Protein backbone atom coordinates (compact mmCIF):
# COMPACT_ATOMS: atom_id res chain seq x y z
CA UNK A 1 0.00 0.00 0.00
CA UNK A 2 1.16 3.50 -0.73
CA UNK A 3 -0.14 7.28 0.43
CA UNK A 4 -2.79 9.13 -1.74
CA UNK A 5 -0.53 12.10 -3.13
CA UNK A 6 -2.14 15.66 -2.63
CA UNK A 7 -5.56 16.48 -3.65
CA UNK A 8 -6.43 19.65 -5.87
CA UNK A 9 -7.89 21.91 -3.86
CA UNK A 10 -10.90 24.12 -4.53
CA UNK A 11 -10.74 27.72 -5.43
CA UNK A 12 -12.39 30.92 -4.06
CA UNK A 13 -15.14 31.35 -7.20
CA UNK A 14 -14.26 34.70 -8.73
CA UNK A 15 -17.05 36.67 -6.90
CA UNK A 16 -19.68 38.41 -8.05
CA UNK A 17 -18.71 42.29 -10.34
CA UNK A 18 -21.35 45.45 -9.33
CA UNK A 19 -21.60 48.10 -11.22
CA UNK A 20 -22.45 51.00 -9.07
CA UNK A 21 -25.34 53.52 -9.80
CA UNK A 22 -27.89 55.55 -8.36
CA UNK A 23 -31.49 54.27 -9.04
CA UNK A 24 -35.31 55.95 -8.55
CA UNK A 25 -37.73 52.85 -8.19
CA UNK A 26 -41.23 53.71 -9.12
CA UNK A 27 -44.40 51.89 -7.81
CA UNK A 28 -47.82 52.06 -9.82
CA UNK A 29 -49.63 55.49 -9.11
CA UNK A 30 -52.86 55.01 -6.98
CA UNK A 31 -53.32 58.02 -5.77
CA UNK A 32 -56.33 60.42 -8.11
CA UNK A 33 -55.46 63.45 -9.46
CA UNK A 34 -56.52 66.25 -7.37
CA UNK A 35 -57.24 69.66 -8.60
CA UNK A 36 -59.07 73.01 -7.65
CA UNK A 37 -62.10 74.04 -8.50
CA UNK A 38 -65.80 76.29 -7.74
CA UNK A 39 -69.05 75.37 -7.76
CA UNK A 40 -71.51 77.91 -8.25
CA UNK A 41 -75.09 76.99 -7.54
CA UNK A 42 -78.56 78.66 -5.98
CA UNK A 43 -80.10 76.72 -3.01
CA UNK A 44 -83.60 77.34 -4.02
CA UNK A 45 -86.15 76.87 -1.41
CA UNK A 46 -90.08 76.86 -2.01
CA UNK A 47 -92.08 76.58 1.39
CA UNK A 48 -95.70 75.74 1.62
CA UNK A 49 -97.58 77.12 4.63
CA UNK B 1 -97.41 78.00 -10.58
CA UNK B 2 -97.65 80.01 -13.82
CA UNK B 3 -96.68 83.87 -13.23
CA UNK B 4 -97.00 86.88 -15.76
CA UNK B 5 -93.97 85.95 -17.92
CA UNK B 6 -92.68 83.57 -15.73
CA UNK B 7 -93.24 79.80 -14.60
CA UNK B 8 -91.84 78.33 -11.23
CA UNK B 9 -91.57 74.97 -10.22
CA UNK B 10 -93.54 75.01 -6.60
CA UNK B 11 -92.80 71.19 -5.90
CA UNK B 12 -91.35 68.17 -7.49
CA UNK B 13 -92.58 65.23 -5.63
CA UNK B 14 -90.40 62.34 -7.06
CA UNK B 15 -91.05 58.27 -5.64
CA UNK B 16 -89.92 54.83 -7.35
CA UNK B 17 -92.74 52.62 -7.56
CA UNK B 18 -92.26 48.70 -8.05
CA UNK B 19 -93.55 46.78 -10.88
CA UNK B 20 -95.65 44.33 -10.04
CA UNK B 21 -95.26 40.97 -11.01
CA UNK B 22 -98.39 40.63 -13.01
CA UNK B 23 -97.11 43.71 -14.87
CA UNK B 24 -93.12 41.51 -15.05
CA UNK B 25 -94.78 38.58 -16.23
CA UNK B 26 -98.04 39.57 -19.06
CA UNK B 27 -96.21 42.60 -20.07
CA UNK B 28 -92.60 43.17 -19.62
CA UNK B 29 -91.47 39.61 -20.17
CA UNK B 30 -93.49 38.63 -22.95
CA UNK B 31 -93.93 41.83 -25.12
CA UNK B 32 -91.25 44.35 -23.76
CA UNK B 33 -93.48 46.99 -22.51
CA UNK B 34 -94.96 48.16 -19.56
CA UNK B 35 -97.89 50.45 -18.37
CA UNK B 36 -98.33 53.87 -18.13
CA UNK B 37 -100.02 53.80 -14.90
CA UNK B 38 -98.35 52.74 -11.76
CA UNK B 39 -100.72 51.56 -9.55
CA UNK B 40 -98.63 50.91 -5.76
CA UNK B 41 -99.19 50.88 -1.87
CA UNK B 42 -97.37 53.89 -0.67
CA UNK B 43 -97.59 55.30 2.93
CA UNK B 44 -100.40 52.88 3.72
CA UNK B 45 -102.48 53.82 0.65
CA UNK B 46 -103.06 52.76 -3.08
CA UNK B 47 -102.08 55.31 -5.38
CA UNK B 48 -102.38 55.55 -8.93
Amino acid sequence: VQFEQPRRCPTRPEGQNYTEGIAVVFKENIAPYKFKATMYYKDVTVSQV
Amino acid sequence: WFGHRYSQFMGIFEDRAPVPFEEVIDKINAKGVCRSTAKYVRNNMETT
